[PDB]
């Protein structure tokens, strides 16, 4: 058994389905609160009514004192003889130390961290795990709030990514019968402000495996040897755990064309990119890990990151068409109080170039302009002012109709 | 700083109130004209709803507060016109005048006098003009007044009339979603006297409309999920007449009032049967209402429709009682043979075939118990008439090989091999019944009783089995003969069988197991009345158990039978009666909590669970109340299985950490039963939590506890790739997962996972929100509660019939008069709508569509098309008539 | 990349400059045309008048002769040049041989002219696509459609301009195998084909017809709305 | 113009239509999250990760000898010797991190078996020589080598006949039949570089030769060599080669030489120059004197034009094998390989598919196969058909980076 599911999800309960000032929600959150208070009371009584204790077996303190109080951590490198291994400290100073008993001489292996004494400097224990606080921090444990209900309609893309990352888990009977390996790599590309990170959030919200999230220009350190090692440890911790998934965002900071030039720092960038490229698909194995990689311009990527076998599915997010604008407007104004006058038809049809974030900004600007004159309900002229007065930076082309 | 160029209102409407005290004084011109000129402006500005910062209230509150304070009380000459105008123009500003502490000031002005109709200028405003603060006042002040002085002044009568008029206003202002807030006041006004609210709202909706009631009905029906018990009953009974009084649909009354049979009142079920016989006049409204009355709620209703119209108007009772059961058996045979069911599969046991090369060679298993477990696998998987002719002769040779107990179990396997049979299952059993072997005869009688189990017809009530029972010459050949009878008349509370099985325990036979089985049978025969059985059982307990201090078979049959005989009642008077009846030593006090919780099958009472966890909290339990904590944890899943599904998840959160991490005996041993009882769907959360702490047996703990975790591993029906885990656990089950301690457990689990493709469902949840019966038996099966060493021997007699409340899997069927139509619908995920103004999409994923009589599946909602009008129940019943009606040219 | 010259071959054998001029047509206003048993009709849209200048010098449909019609897309000046050359050519043919010009002959001539600005350097290819409609061969109608590359084809229902693909999609299902009589029904088909104007101004449609017999006929803005009304009247029959 | 919301307007705005259960809601969520914080703090962790053995193993040895082991022994730091004075008892030592000291031997050790140039244990105080140690075996190099057999056969590579023949000639034949070369009078090469477009099929061939190798195989991480401290990369390089020479018949495999280095440039002051040293330590160790023998090295890269020309010297890298896109029989054979493990309609011909993917490598064909399977999954089918592959081809090969899709082959008929 590996570290197992190691699931990452708070996700207490979302049922606020009334979504208004109804009694059902009040009674439901009452049930939630009283269960939480009940569990708290149980743990208080669990910790308060413990009467049994000796817990030293008249020798545990003996072992504790035999080993030094401020034990230090070192790196074993060889074991020439029984009871006379050879270790080293941080500064690279080796020492022909001894090995004492009360240390299971089974799990020690060259390259493993061990616990050492001060005054005599012998081996007295083995440190079980060593993960720096740059990889454990990357992990997520509280799921973000959104879900598929909020997406404005992307049926093709949603179905695609679901066949990629979700379906092989819940119902893995078909793929064996057909004899196929499910795809492992996905690219999300397109113009800015369209929804590339929404699918990341929505997938992370509802899943069962570990989720790891990394942003692009963070795999970089200045000591010439930390980048690739950090990448290696990242994939190691992902694979020792559950069927996790990794989300690398804003890649183009890492991978770009691998050309030859002068400066040494850029050589370091290329070295790190190339190490990741090996890690993803190199020699023997890969493991049960999926990778999602998101960017807003794709042509400037190294041809060795995009070839199939490493990234199997590519998904383009295009600008919304007139069918989708109505859905977006219906979602972002659902919890808004609103007047009988307005019709979203004019706003959606008058313009032909805008995206999801733009619609959200139009909604909030119009609502605020309605507030400006001491009202709550929103009218049509407010939406008109919101659309036209701001939310539009411009561009020019094809002058004066050369074509007719 | 915005003030100027318009604030003439803070000038003239400031001088007019300033001299308004002078108006109340010697100058009546201010008393009349100034009052009119203020009231007209206020009414005009609060009438329109376009500017939500009212321009008159917000320029007066500072001076208007003291003006109203010193005007009304210092007038002393309250004429009708002047005092009415003053009260009208000082009652409205209070919402802006005062802060949250206003409950004591809703009446300081309005109660002074009633000027005309307070809703006249508060008629078409939804939740703006007055109905918000009026609703708040009637919600809180009336409750405070009526807390103990219910019979009082206008605070009851005139408050009632005000509530009626305000409900009319809520309906007539906008008739919007605020109508769903009218029930709020209805439940906030006369909180205790809720009845005089609910009836009022019924009459108010009576002349409202015959179509705008469904939303109110749904809101009330889903508000009834959890509240005070008496409030629950009142709300349910007031919901009952709603589909009859205002609307005349009266078709769902027979379905939404069976839920109030056991939980509400026995006389409630009597009146439900009364209304079900008074209704059903339309022939369609009888065959459908009788479909669920037997195979979906409970039995013992084959005699209530035997009036003087027993040709076809009362011959339907015998049809839906047993003849419909035979027809359903024939259908479940024909369809299964049509779709997916070969005669003799017997492959899942042989599915462990790719392991032949793995781990060297075979020829390792020679255990005699293995043959027993193999037979049980071949029985369980071969349900739904999966008969094996001469392929069960292996069970004959094993029956002639060893394991007399295994011989009995193998003999009883034929009971569930030929299940729900009436034509020739008994005939098949009879050939081997006369075999001149005690164990063989007992197994034959158990199988015969199992074959007709659930049918409860008048075929062979006591013909064969009881003739052997009255000849209980052998110790072993006496328990099952009566025990099967308890199963055979599980749904029947006939006192004849009760007093006929009482003599089994009155015979004073030396076999204590016989007495235990008789107690179990008497518990599982009746779930309601007949306290005389309780008296006889308690007397036998006092006269027998006092002299013994043996295994919990006493606690496994006497208190379990007592709880089953009085199961499902929130009165708690029966609980107190049985509690004070059996005050005794702690080994008997183990049954106190058992009987306390058995009467709390399902409801919302955080008090109950709080004392349930406080009782066996820690206590350090130095070998003192381990059985008490065992039943506490085994039952913590109960009382919580209908919490509106919030409680299920929260409970899983509690059990996953609390008992699992910081537990010693209740945690390490009896913590998998709660998961094995919480749900039977199969989901990654529990299927992951169980193996992580279960495949690692943790031999340091009572390693046999891990074996229990194996059994609830198979708590999911509906075969799936879960096998892939346990299959692997099988190989590690060679060395680890001790063969002589867990081999039969793993094998029976793997047989239960893929047990019977049809009839897989077994979760006591017929209907979206009903669990009337079937938990009876399922409780005794899980009532092993540790002591698996005892289970090793008892189960060969028990486990064969331990769980015998199985319903068939499939729910999708045309169910025409001749079963003509095949199918035209779209199965999908569960509901995706609760309170939506826009079109209600129940089917989240309509993509899936089949056109056969095929299976339903657990998380599946079904909707139809092709204009068949499906006029039976429109949801799903497996027996809907679905007549066609398409008057749409 | 490997383009930038009009006489070079890409590694895989393309003429990237011709392909680049190919897409330059789709910047123009759409236009369609169909033939019938008696009538041939071609329609144009997207007039989008600027309401501050005359409209008698912004013509988009021109007659190469008394009994043939042509429409175009793409840019403007090249269209005018081709129009003038074609008129001269057809008149000269009628001079040298007394027979009138068949609809196929003039199309082939236009194809050759557009062909001969491709081989040499220093000559930018034309950027237009033409629709030719005639009936001159013994009272029988035909239409042809040409390409900037210089290849012509025979159709029965075509569509060019910005967004012709949707008009295609509509046409291959809504055009009926029923040999279309009752010319008004053909005109209804054309109106419903142009119904997919990106904005549907109602008064941004223009038609031209030719009934085997007479010279050019031009519709006027009074029957267009009666056809619109009849379309709404037929469309209200949904139930 | 415009105006600013005043206090009174703010007060009234939070007043109309508040509903009767506004704050009564929010305070709930508030204390919910607070008690969440509390309940999670009240939980921390447990370790039980020190490796202590069962007490029976401790025995009473804890007092008897473990207590009698701290004080008797000493740390004895370990170093090397460089220049042994002979007949002159003064020795010289270097800590390789400290300076060099002149030192001597201890009392009990003979002065004979102290051959110069080996690791020795040294007292902390007097820096005397006490015991010899065997030469270091590097901890990372031990698991550097594969010691495993990937299960890919020569039978699973289609469309690369000549390259397989040349690779076999370089690697296998001199290790099994070393008589043809001496019979005719030639010498076997000792170095092969592999190059081609990404995806062509190199690392697969490398994995294939590691199956029927019958000899030591060493996988080498290109990015492991570079290090944070000074003077580490060269050290590991030499340990690699020495340990390789210890045993007989071991193969070396490298990947992305362009990671380690393929150019040399001036300046680069500070950090960069270190890697330069590293690559040099390889080159002079790759050749020189004393023919290395039956030790073969493989170089593989995708970016050959950025390599240092000093690598292409005759004697260091002898043969260069090019991998090219498969022409026609390569495509039919690759399809036949990847589509013999899935359920397909038995009467489908693959040459047609071989036509419609002109410029494609093995990766694209494998992805086409799996894609056809997925399109079979979407509809409820058990066996994939012709149309599946025909649609998957349009989905993958052509669809990406299309041009003139609507014009199509209008002019090319
Ligand atoms: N289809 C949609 N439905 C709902 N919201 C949408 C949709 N498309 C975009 N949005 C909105 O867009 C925002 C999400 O950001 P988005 O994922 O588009 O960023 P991005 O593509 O990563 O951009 P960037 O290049 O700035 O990182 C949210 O405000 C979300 O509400
Ligand atoms: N001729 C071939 N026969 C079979 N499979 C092939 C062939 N060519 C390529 N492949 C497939 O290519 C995939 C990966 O190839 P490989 O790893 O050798 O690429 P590579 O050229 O080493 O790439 P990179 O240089 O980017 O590491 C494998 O799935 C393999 O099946
Ligand atoms: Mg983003
Ligand atoms: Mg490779």
């Amino acid at each position: 058994k590996k570290k197992t599911k190691g699931p990452d999800a708070a996700s207490k309960l979302p049922l606020v389905t009334p979504h208004t000032q109804c009694r059902l929600k009040l009674l439901k959150l009452e049930r939630i609160k009283d269960y939480l208070l009940m569990e708290e009371e149980f743990i208080r009584n669990q910790e308060q009514m413990k009467p049994l204790e000796e817990k030293q077996e008249e020798e545990r303190s003996k072992v504790d004192d035999l080993r030094g109080t401020p034990m230090s951590v070192g790196t074993l490198e060889e074991i020439i003889d029984d009871n006379h291994a050879i270790v080293s400290t941080s500064v690279g100073s080796e020492h022909y130390v001894s090995i004492l008993s009360f240390v299971d001489k089974d799990l020690l292996e060259p390259g493993c961290s061990v616990l050492l004494n001060h005054k005599v400097h012998a081996v007295i224990g083995v440190l079980m795990d060593d993960t720096d606080p740059l990889v454990t921090v990357m992990k997520v444990e509280k799921a973000p709030q959104e879900t598929y209900a909020d997406i404005g309609g992307l049926d093709n893309q949603i179905q695609e990514i679901k066949e990629s990352v979700e379906l092989p888990l819940t119902h893995p009977e078909y793929y064996e019968e057909m004899g196929i390996k499910p795809p492992k790599g996905v690219i999300l590309y397109g113009p800015p402000g369209t929804g590339k990170t929404l699918l990341a959030k929505a997938v992370a919200n509802q899943t069962s495996a570990t989720f790891l999230r990394v942003v692009g220009s963070e795999l970089i350190q200045k000591y010439l040897g930390d980048g690739p090692k950090l990448v290696r440890e990242l994939f190691r911790v992902a694979e020792e755990h559950a069927p996790s998934i990794v989300f690398i965002d804003e890649i183009d900071a890492i991978g770009t064309k691998r050309y030859d030039s002068n400066s040494g720092g850029e050589r370091e960038i290329q070295r790190t990119m190339l190490e990741l490229l090996n890690q993803l698909d190199g020699f023997d194995s890969r493991g049960d890990v999926k990778v999602i990689m998101a960017t807003n311009r794709i042509e400037t990527l190294d041809p060795a990151l995009i070839r199939p076998g490493r990234i199997d599915r590519k998904i383009e997010f295009p600008l919304p068409d007139e069918k989708t604008k109505k859905r977006i407007f219906q979602i972002h104004t659902s919890r808004m109080t609103l007047a009988d006058d307005v019709t979203l038809d004019d706003l959606i049809m008058a313009k032909d170039d805008l995206s999801g974030a733009d619609i959200k900004a139009i909604c909030t600007e119009a609502g605020l302009m309605a507030l400006r004159e001491r009202r709550m309900k929103v009218t049509n002229e407010d939406f008109k002012k919101s659309k036209e007065n701001v939310l539009y930076k411009k561009q020019e082309g094809t002058p004066e109709g050369l074509y007719l | 700083m915005e003030e100027g160029g318009r604030d003439k209102a803070p000038v003239q409407p400031q001088q007019s109130p300033a001299a308004a005290p002078g108006g109340t004084d010697e100058k009546p011109s201010g008393k009349e004209r100034r009052d009119a000129g203020d009231k007209d402006k206020e009414q005009e500005l609060s009438e329109e709803d376009k500017q939500l910062q009212d321009e008159l209230e917000m320029l007066v509150e500072r001076l208007g507060e003291k003006d109203t304070s010193l005007y009304r009380p210092a007038l002393e000459e309250l004429r009708r016109q002047i005092r009415s105008s003053t009260t009208s123009m000082t009652s409205v500003p209070k919402p802006l005048k005062f802060l949250r502490p206003h409950y004591g000031k809703l009446k300081e002005i309005y109660e002074n006098m009633a000027p005309g109709e307070n809703k006249r200028f508060a008629a078409d405003i939804i939740s703006v003009l007055a109905m918000t603060m009026s609703g708040e006042r009637e919600c809180l002040k009336y409750r405070l007044v009526g807390s103990q002085e219910e019979l009082a002044s206008w605070g009851h009568e005139y408050v009632r009339h005000l509530a009626g008029e305000v409900a009319k206003e809520w309906q007539e202002l906008d008739d919007a979603e605020k109508v769903q807030r009218e029930p709020l006041l209805t439940l906030v006004k006369e909180i205790v006297p809720y009845n005089m609210a609910h009836n009022a709202e019924h009459e108010a909706c009576d002349l409202l409309m015959e179509i705008e009631q469904v939303d109110m009905l749904e809101k009330d029906i889903d508000e009834n999920a959890y509240a005070k018990v008496c409030l629950y009953l009142t709300s349910c009974v007031n919901y009952v007449p709603e589909p009859e009084n205002s609307a005349l649909l009266r078709c769902a009354l027979g379905v939404f009032r069976k839920f109030s049979r056991f939980p509400e009142a026995l006389r409630l079920a009597l009146m439900l049967n009364d209304m079900e016989l008074v209704e059903d006049i339309f022939t369609s409204c009888k065959d459908v209402v009788v479909q669920k009355q037997m195979a979906f709620m409970l039995g013992r209703h084959g005699v209530f429709l035997e009036l003087s119209e027993d040709v076809e108007e009362y011959e339907d009772l015998t049809e839906i009682m047993s003849n419909v059961q035979l027809n359903s058996n024939f259908l479940a045979l024909a369809r299964e043979l049509d779709i997916m069911e070969p005669k003799v599969p017997d492959d899942i046991y042989k599915t462990h075939l790719e392991n032949n090369r793995f781990g060297g060679s075979g020829s390792q298993v020679d255990s005699a118990r293995m043959n027993l477990a193999s037979s049980f696998v071949n029985g369980f998987v071969n349900a739904a008439f999966g008969q094996d002719k001469l392929l069960t002769d292996d069970g004959n040779k094993w029956l002639y090989k060893n394991k007399d107990h295994g011989m009995l179990s193998a003999a009883a396997s034929l009971g569930m091999i030929l299940l729900w049979d009436v034509d020739g299952g008994l005939t098949q059993i009879d050939k081997y019944l006369y075999s001149s072997e005690d164990y063989i005869k007992s197994g034959a009688l158990l199988a015969c009783g199992i074959v007709n189990s659930g049918v409860r017809n008048e075929c062979d009530p006591a013909l064969a089995l009881l003739s052997d029972y009255v000849l209980h010459n052998s110790n072993t050949m006496r328990l099952g003969s009566i025990f099967g009878l308890g199963l055979a008349y599980a749904g029947s509370n006939r006192e004849d069988v009760l007093t006929l099985l009482l003599p089994v325990m009155g015979d004073s036979k030396s076999s204590m197991e016989v007495a235990g089985v008789t107690a179990l049978a008497c518990g599982m025969i009746a779930v309601g009345s007949c306290n005389g059985d309780v008296t006889s059982t308690i007397l036998q307990t006092i006269m027998e158990k006092s002299e013994t201090e043996l295994k919990d078979t006493y606690a496994r049959w006497l208190p379990l039978g007592l709880g089953l005989n009085h199961l499902g009642k929130g009165e708690a008077i029966e609980a107190i009666l049985a509690a004070l009846e059996v005050v005794s030593e702690p080994f008997r006090s183990f049954a106190n909590t058992l009987v306390d919780v058995c009467a709390y099958a399902g409801s919302g009472n955080v008090l109950k669970v709080q004392q349930l966890l406080h009782i066996c909290s820690e206590h350090f339990d130095s070998k003192e109340k381990e059985e008490d904590k065992d039943k506490k944890e085994k039952k913590d899943k109960d009382k919580k299985e209908a919490p509106a599904d919030m409680g299920a998840h929260q409970g899983v959160a509690v059990l996953g950490i609390a008992l699992i991490a910081m537990g010693e005996e209740i945690g390490a041993e009896m913590a998998l039963r709660t998961f094995g009882h919480l749900l039977r769907y199969g989901e990654p959360t529990l299927r992951r939590a169980v193996p992580l702490a279960l495949a690692l047996i943790s031999v340091s703990n009572p390693r046999l506890n891990i074996l229990d975790t194996l059994s609830k591993f198979s708590h999911d029906a509906d075969p799936e790739v879960s096998y892939n885990s346990i299959f692997a656990m099988g190989m590690v089950g060679s060395g680890t997962n001790n063969a002589r301690l867990a081999a039969m457990l793993r094998q029976l689990a793997q047989y239960h996972a893929k047990d019977p493709n049809n009839l897989f469902m077994v979760r006591l949840a017929q209907g979206l929100t009903h669990l009337g019966k079937g938990t009876l038996t399922l409780c005794p099966y899980h009532s092993d509660r540790q002591l698996m060493s005892q289970v090793a021997v008892a189960g060969l007699l028990t486990v064969l019939v331990s769980f015998l409340d199985v319903r068939n899997i499939i729910l999708g069927k045309s169910h025409y008069v001749l079963y003509g139509l095949v199918a035209a619908m779209q199965p999908r995920m569960l509901v995706t709508f609760d309170e939506e103004l826009r079109p209600l999409p129940v089917s989240v994923r309509v993509g899936q569509a089949v056109d056969v009589v095929g299976q339903a599946g657990k998380p599946k909602t079904i909707t139809g098309f092709q204009t068949h009008t499906t006029p039976v129940l429109l949801a799903h019943g497996e027996r809907a008539e679905l007549a066609t009606e398409e008057f749409l040219p | 990349s490997y383009d930038r010259a009009i006489t070079v071959f890409s590694p895989d054998g393309h003429l990237f400059q011709v392909e680049y001029a190919q897409e330059a047509v789709k910047k123009g206003s759409t236009a369609v045309g169909v033939r019938g048993r008696d009538i041939v009709v071609l329609g144009v849209e997207k007039k989008s008048v600027a309401k501050l200048q005359d409209e008698r010098t912004v013509r988009k449909i021109c007659a190469l002769d008394d009994n043939v019609c042509m429409a175009f897309a793409g840019l403007t000046a090249d269209a005018r040049i081709v129009i003038n050359r074609a008129r001269v050519e057809c008149q000269s043919h009628r001079l040298t041989v007394e027979d009138p010009v068949t609809v196929e002959y003039i199309t082939r001539y236009i194809a050759s002219l557009k062909q001969r600005y491709t081989q040499s350097n220093g000559r930018r290819p034309f950027g237009i696509s033409a629709l030719i409609v005639g009936f001159d061969f013994d009272g029988t109608p035909r239409l042809y459609q040409t390409d900037p590359s210089g290849t012509y084809h025979a159709w029965k229902a075509n569509a060019i301009g910005r967004g012709a693909k949707s008009v295609r999609e509509f046409l291959e299902k809504n055009y009926t195998d029923e040999a279309i009589e009752t010319d008004d029904l053909t005109i209804k088909l054309v109106i419903k084909a142009l119904l997919e104007v990106v904005q549907s101004g109602g008064k941004n449609i223009e038609l031209a017809v030719m009934r085997r017999d007479q010279s050019l006929k031009i519709l006027n803005p009074e029957e267009i709305e009666k056809y619109v009304a009849e379309i709404e009247k037929e469309k209200e029959e949904n139930e | 113009p415009i105006r600013a919301l005043d206090e009174g307007d703010i007060a009234l705005l939070k007043t109309y239509g508040q509903s009767t259960y506004s704050r009564q809601i929010k305070q709930v969520e508030d204390d919910i999250q607070q008690l969440l914080k509390k309940i999670n703090e009240l939980t921390g962790i447990k370790e039980s990760d020190t490796g202590l053995a069962p007490p029976a193993l401790w025995d009473l040895a804890a007092d008897k000898q473990t207590l009698q082991s701290e004080q008797p022994l000493q740390v004895a730091r370990c170093t090397k010797i460089i220049n042994a004075d002979s007949e002159d008892p003064k020795y010289i030592i270097n800590v390789k991190q400290f300076a060099k000291f002149v030192v001597d031997l201890s009392d009990q050790v003979a002065p004979t078996d102290i051959e110069e140039g080996m690791r020795v244990g040294v007292d902390r105080n007097k820096y005397q020589i006490h015991i010899p140690l065997p030469p270091k075996i590097d901890p990372t190099v031990t698991m550097m080598q594969v010691e495993e057999k990937p299960d890919v056969t020569y039978s699973d590579v289609g469309g690369c006949k000549e390259q397989i023949e040349k690779l076999r000639e370089v690697v296998e034949t001199p290790l099994l039949h070393p008589e043809r070369f001496v019979n005719l009078g030639i010498e076997p090469p000792k170095g092969v570089l592999l190059f081609g477009p990404p995806g062509t099929g190199k690392t697969l061939c490398a994995r294939a030769v590691a199956n029927r190798t019958d000899a030591c195989f060493i996988r080498v991480i290109g990015s492991e060599l570079v290090q944070k401290y000074v003077g580490e990369g060269a050290r590991m390089v030499r340990e690699l080669f020495e340990m390789a020479r210890t045993k007989k018949a071991c193969l070396i495999f490298f990947d992305e030489i362009d990671a380690i280095g393929g150019a040399r440039f001036d300046d680069g002051a500070g950090g960069d120059n270190e890697v330069q040293r590293t690559m040099l330590e390889l080159i002079n160790q790759l050749d020189g004197f004393d023919p290395r023998g039956n030790i073969k090295v493989l170089m593989a890269t995708n970016r050959p034009d950025t390599l240092d020309p000093a690598l292409m010297r005759p004697g260091r890298l002898d043969r260069k094998i090019e991998f090219s896109l498969p022409d026609l029989e390569g495509r039919t054979h690759i399809f036949k390989i990847h589509a013999r493990s899935m359920s397909v309609e038995r009467d489908i011909r693959f040459e047609l598919l071989a036509r419609l993917c002109p410029n494609s490598t093995g990766a694209e064909i494998r992805s086409v196969c799996t894609e056809a399977g997925m399109f079979a999954i979407r509809a409820r089918r058990k066996i994939a058909t012709e149309k599946d592959f025909l649609e998957a081809v349009n989905k993958v090969i052509k669809s990406y980076a299309k041009f003139s899709a609507t014009p199509r082959y209008m002019t090319y008929n």
